[PDB]
């Protein structure tokens, strides 16, 4: 290698060491607020009380700022220089900085939260030291300008390249550079380590929870026509949606019942994984708003199934699962809505189900049946399945109403079904002990 | 008044001209039909524009 | 009259001795007359500038056009309105379009 | 259709019409849009106009009459600005396109025959 | 009947579907500032149906 | 063990009548193609067509899919079970990938293609996905040796596809699905 | 499950036979059965702050190989005995060095451009040429163009090879007859 | 750390854990897929 590449590791490794005046003005004049000349200037004590007062106003609104005024904003870090610490004590003041900036993520729209974290910037030079996690943190702001002054005051690391040409520049950056930021799998891989310390600690909000929908949703549009992206994206997409899935926030889990229900639209996925997702959303679903995402969410999922076992009933323990996050009354009404999105795979699933194992609710498979418009493969094997329940079941009463609903619909199809299953029509009438037949 | 006819008809005559030289200038298939008179015409090949 | 005026026109309305001295010298015409100083064309930037410009007097004939011969109109704007969000679509394409290099 | 549209041809005369909007289109005789059909007008380079009855609003389309009555320009209303688009050979509807004026042009003769039969409807 | 009938049933039975291409979601960054989750699920659902 | 033959003929202008060849000939219906001019071909498909037959009575079955092709390029494509009532029907789309006369409509025997082609320019087949309506974009390709294709052939079972060109040649591909 | 390698070795010769770390490296050797001995390693991770969450897949760094089935046909590349020209029944051409066995090298297949710039043809999925039966080479003109023409099993024409740069030509020599190539020679 | 020794939110989890192919091919489903084709030349 070159000794002017081995000087470039030396330089960068000893980025932030203040070696004589114009490198200490270089580096000091740095900042959020001030220009570089009043930065100059300015001393640490001046910029310690602005930074202590924001923090008091910080932690007025939000009470959890408190914690930092004995670690990061307290007088003795005035005379706490990074350079002369061992590894294991920045490995610790890393990880403080990385609470105080996931944090403050929320609040980076107020003021003091500008003001106090000035302190962070020059004393302990976060815009050189902890870029990624200030980065991604402040990620959401793009339109804003405090972004546009975080762009201008930092450094840019390897997987931050799309944002090269906006340093120093009035235009911010576009949602399509936006894309093309997170459109690279290490930077997603990144990204997903950092939503997950943000649902480790509970520290998701509404408009981050947006912007990383979107952002992931064109993510997929974007690769929706290489398979190979694709498959390369199904790990850490559903990863995240698996874990956004387990968290208590009801905005967490309408996040990941969007991610799925893109993704799955744009990869057709194997019946295995769709139950899966399936358990994992109706396991700990607990709001409104979510259980209404939720059944949406199912619906699409099993309507974009095309194998063979498409139209199967679920199991047992998924069926018993579904029963009680979602009742029968709040299916009809479900199906009474004037919406209706397309969802005859689930219903007859559902109702291949409830035949199956329920044995109780066969009027509720007639109301079902009457207000949804199903197709003749799925009246078929439905019919096919009450048939078998006929020769199974004692009573013939409930499953013989349904019976004159088929011969009242569709009564040919109940003719070729008899015949493919060797009956004749006389025969099921002594079946049913009932003549249903013209 | 007749002048000002004159005038304005021979004004319409170049236009036409420059105009159907503007219109072979431009992106699509032409085929030059030179009539037993002399006179050129360009007859374009029933395509829709994208 | 401004609605027989076609929409090239509108676009240049209150800038003819510009647009006359290019027609008769064959210099470049304006790109924009009265109609700078409405506010999408302030929002637009640039070179985008006469292309929402183009787009609004477009708009703006069909809007107009409406407003002076529909017999029956309810006095509420919402073909105004309709083009006004279809002019905003294509502004909003056209400043998210971006010509430097990621 | 609606009752402003005025004369709406049938549709033997609509398949006439749109022959000659395909020949015109082939031969470069044809401006497209309600804006060009405008300036043919003003310039007073157009044969007849061509209007599609269910542009809506159909406003957008009134303006022309008036400056055919004003020019003695012939117009006439076909139904469908999807078809009129597709015999003006572009892949957009268009609801207003005009036949120019040629001496030299080879369809003329066809030209000036539908231009009689559309007289014969302002009539 | 034959699995061949069966097959045909199953064909017609599939019905239209929109699909995802590259500016589906392009939009959406416009409207991601003072909505709701639920608001955003519905916008998505919008789109892909 | 009985059906009906229904003639489906368009003419240049759109309007589409359909004739019931066991009463005599007489019309059941007529209509008109939305948008509708230039048209050169009519042909349903997903079902038992002129080009793939039944083997027995039985099998005949009716037909999903119409499609409708101008001299634009224009292809017109109605789903019958909803296209049957309107008698002025609204098409579930119109394809414009082709700029030039429509002069080859197949269907696969499922209907779940659609071929359509042009004879007029080089490389002008396309391949519709249904009932999605979607044009396939890995195939065909830029070296694609299609040449001007004036006849296209579908398999009846083997989903082979068989073109054949102006310079006599009829390449042949097979689609593994099928 | 950070990354996986698919068919770094041949199923059929039993896939990867043994798999090695390296102690205290990022490099690991891999073997089977099909004649290779390859290495990988992983490069630094693109992230300073996440590190060990963004890990980069594996890379290739550098193998050995030879014949995955018996050669078909041997020749003599020059009068020194340095270098010997292989074609096995894997339908691969390589170059084996008598001197060092690092110096040994597989011809390259990579075709050329067409001189009149039509297309070339043939499937998108490149597949080896088949096996070579025949083998002529004559270094008198070695460097200004090719020197080696191979015939190939049931095929009509031959193929050109450049020794100097080890990769195939841009000539195909036809029968124009309708037959298979049976031999092939060259002039001194 | 860890030894490995009524609805679980893990099962997406372990599935991905355990398939290594996603996308569904296997199930020979007789729906043709929308946008790619597998077509060979004769």
């Amino acid at each position: 290698s070159s000794l002017s590449d081995q000087l470039a590791q030396v330089a960068s490794n000893n980025a932030t060491v203040a070696l004589d005046r114009k490198r200490r003005q270089k580096l000091h004049s740095a900042s959020l607020i001030y220009n570089s000349k009043t930065a100059a200037t300015q001393d640490y004590d001046f910029i310690f009380e602005n930074a202590s007062k924001a923090l008091e106003e910080l932690s007025q609104i939000e009470p959890k700022f408190a914690i930092f005024s004995r670690t990061l904003f307290s007088e003795s870090s005035i005379s706490l220089d990074r350079n002369v610490q061992t590894k294991e004590e920045i490995k610790d003041l890393d990880n403080a900085i990385n609470a105080y900036l996931l944090l403050a993520s929320s609040k980076w729209y107020l003021a003091p939260t500008l003001h106090a974290t000035e302190w962070l910037v020059r004393r302990f030079q976060i815009h050189v030291k902890n870029t990624e996690m200030l980065l991604l943190s402040t990620l959401n702001y793009y339109q804003t300008p405090v972004f546009k002054r975080i762009l201008s005051i930092i450094k840019l690391p390897p997987l931050f390249n799309c944002l090269s040409n906006f340093v120093r520049s009035e235009k911010p950056p576009t949602a399509l550079t936006m894309i093309k930021l997170f459109n690279d799998m290490d930077f997603l891989k990144l990204y997903t380590s950092y939503l997950d310390q943000c649902i480790k600690h509970n520290a998701t909000y509404t408009n981050q929870l947006l912007f990383t929908t979107c952002c992931f949703i064109n993510v997929v549009a974007f690769n929706s026509n290489n398979d190979e992206k694709l498959n390369q994206l199904v790990p850490i997409l559903l990863e995240i949606s698996a874990k956004l899935l387990a968290s208590k926030s009801k905005d967490c889990q309408i996040a990941a019942h969007t991610i799925l229900v893109v993704f799955a639209t744009a990869l057709p996925l194997k019946k295995t994984i769709i139950l899966a997702a399936m358990e994992t959303i109706l396991s700990n679903l607990d709001a409104k708003e979510a259980k209404h995402s939720a059944l949406l969410t199912i619906c699409k999922l099993f309507q974009t199934l095309k194998g063979q076992g498409n139209v199967d009933q679920l199991p047992s323990k998924i069926f018993k699962l579904f029963d009680s996050k979602f009742d029968t009354v709040s299916i009809l009404t479900f199906l009474d809505k004037e919406d209706k999105p397309v969802c005859d795979k689930f219903i007859t699933s559902y109702t291949r189900s409830i035949a199956r194992y329920d044995r109780s609710k066969l009027n509720i498979i007639l109301s079902l049946l009457k207000k949804i418009r199903l197709e003749r493969y799925e009246v078929r094997l439905i019919i096919t399945d009450l048939i078998y329940l006929s020769e199974i079941l004692e009573d013939k009463s409930q499953l013989v109403e349904l019976f004159e609903y088929f011969i009242s619909i569709n009564e040919d199809l109940v003719l070729k079904c008899l015949k493919s299953l060797g009956l004749t029509g006389e025969l099921f009438e002594i079946r049913l002990t009932t003549s249903l037949f013209t | 008044v007749k002048q000002h006819l004159q005038r304005e008809t021979q004004l319409k005559q170049v236009q036409q001209r420059m105009d159907a030289q503007r219109e072979l200038l431009k992106k699509g298939s032409k085929k030059k039909i030179v009539d037993s008179s002399g006179k050129i015409s360009f007859k374009w090949k029933k395509q829709r524009k994208r | 009259s401004l609605a027989k005026s076609p929409a090239s026109t509108i676009q240049i309305l209150g800038a003819e001795k510009a647009l006359f001295r290019a027609l008769k010298t064959k210099h470049d015409t304006p790109k924009y007359g009265l109609l700078y100083h409405a506010s999408l064309v302030g929002q637009a930037t640039g070179k985008n500038k006469g292309k929402i410009a183009r787009v609004l007097a477009a708009k703006a004939a069909v809007s107009l056009r409406y407003d002076a011969l529909a017999e029956d109109r309810d006095d509420s704007g919402d073909i105004g309105l309709e083009s006004r969000a279809k002019v905003e679509n294509r502004l909003s394409q056209l400043e998210g379009r971006d010509l430097r290099t990621t | 259709p609606n009752p402003k549209a005025f004369p709406l041809a049938d549709a033997a005369l609509t398949q006439q019409i749109l022959d000659v909007v395909q020949q015109a289109a082939n031969l470069r005789q044809l401006k497209k849009g309600a804006n060009e059909a405008t300036k043919t007008l003003n310039r007073g380079i157009s044969e007849f106009i061509i209007m599609a009855a269910d542009c809506e609003p159909i406003e957008i389309l009134l303006h022309l009459p008036l400056l055919c009555e004003d020019k003695n320009v012939p117009y006439v209303f076909v139904p469908s600005r999807v078809a009129l688009g597709r015999a003006c050979g572009v892949s957009r509807p268009v609801i207003a396109a005009s036949i120019t004026t040629n001496d030299a042009s080879a369809i003329k003769t066809q030209i000036y025959a539908v231009k009689d039969k559309i007289e014969t409807l302002l009539i | 009947e034959d699995e061949e009938d069966i097959a045909l049933e199953f064909i017609n039975g599939e019905k239209k579907d929109k699909l995802v291409n590259m500016n589906s979601f392009t939009s959406m960054f416009d409207n991601i500032q003072n909505v709701q989750m639920d608001t955003f699920f519905d916008r998505v659902m919008k789109v892909l149906t | 063990g009985k059906f009906r033959t229904i003639l489906i003929a368009v003419n240049a202008y759109g309007e589409v009548w359909e004739f019931d060849l066991n009463k005599n000939g007489h019309v059941i219906r007529r209509w008109k193609d939305q948008g509708g001019v230039g048209i050169t071909k009519i042909q349903v498909g997903g079902g038992t067509t002129t080009t793939c037959p039944a083997l027995q009575i039985s099998k005949i079955k009716q037909n999903r899919w119409l499609a409708v092709g101008s001299e634009s390029g224009f292809v017109n494509l109605y789903d019958r079970n909803n296209a049957m009532t309107s008698s002025t029907p609204t098409p579930v789309a119109a394809l414009d990938q082709l700029t030039t006369t429509i002069s080859n409509l197949q269907f696969s025997p499922d209907g779940q293609i659609l071929c359509m082609a042009s004879r007029a320019v080089k490389d002008a087949l396309r391949l519709v996905h249904l009932p999605s309506c979607s044009v396939f974009s890995n195939w065909p390709t830029s070296g694609t040796p299609l040449g001007k294709v004036t006849s296209v052939a579908f398999s009846p079972s083997g989903g082979l596809l068989a073109v054949g060109n102006e310079q006599g040649k009829v390449r042949l591909w097979k689609l593994n699905h099928y | 499950r950070i990354h996986v390698l698919k068919n770094i070795h041949r199923e059929s010769y039993g896939g990867v036979t043994q798999a090695t770390f390296l102690n205290g490296q990022p490099i690991i050797v891999t073997s089977g059965g099909d004649n290779s001995l390859k290495e990988y390693v992983f490069d630094p991770s693109l992230s300073q702050g996440s590190g060990d969450v963004v890990v980069q897949p594996p890379r290739y760094l550098r193998s050995r190989g030879g014949h995955s089935q018996p050669p078909s046909y041997i020749a003599f590349a020059d009068s020194q005995s340095h270098f010997m020209l292989s074609a096995s029944k894997d339908r691969s051409l390589w170059s084996f060095s008598l001197r060092k066995d690092a110096q040994s090298q597989e011809m390259s297949q990579r075709l050329h451009k067409k001189q009149d710039g039509g297309r070339v043809g043939g499937s998108t999925i490149k597949s080896k040429f088949p096996e070579i039966v025949a083998l002529a080479i004559e270094n008198a003109r070695i460097g200004e163009w090719e020197n080696i023409i191979t015939a190939h099993k049931d095929e009509k024409f031959a193929r050109t090879w450049d020794m100097r740069n080890k990769r195939v030509g841009r000539w195909t020599f036809d029968t124009t007859d309708d037959g298979f190539v049976k031999s092939v020679a060259m002039s001194q | 750390d860890e030894s490995d020794s009524n609805g679980d939110i893990n099962a997406l989890t372990k599935i991905l854990s355990t398939t290594y192919n996603y996308k569904d091919t296997l199930s020979n489903s007789k729906l043709l897929p929308p946008k790619k084709l597998d077509i060979v030349r004769l």
